[PDB]
């Protein structure tokens, strides 16, 4: 019984880390994505 | 920069259009002169 309750708390800490993992990678993503729309306006000053 | 650097290729070729008058101009004027001046000098004499 109480090894069965104690698994159970590290599983749980596997879904909380799952939890951060979606959320912080998809506005890392969003990071680098907002920084080529600065690396285009360089290059359509270029052009001008 | 880029943006007024631009503006600034055409200002350049406006002095480009301008300068090929202000050769056109000034030639006429200095041969008009040269020309001029003989005849008149043969009547007694002037500097040019």
């Amino acid at each position: 019984l109480s090894l069965q309750i104690d698994a159970a708390k590290v599983e749980a800490q596997n879904q909380l880390n799952a939890a951060r993992i979606a959320e912080i990678f998809n506005n890392m993503d969003l990071s680098k994505q907002s920084e080529f729309r600065e690396f285009l306006k360089t290059v359509a000053s270029f052009q001008q | 920069d880029r943006s007024e650097d631009a503006r600034a290729n055409a200002e350049l070729l406006l002095k480009g259009d301008e300068q090929t008058h202000k050769q056109r101009m000034d030639i006429a004027n200095i041969l008009q002169s040269q020309r001029q001046n003989q005849p008149s000098g043969s009547v007694a004499e002037t500097p040019q």
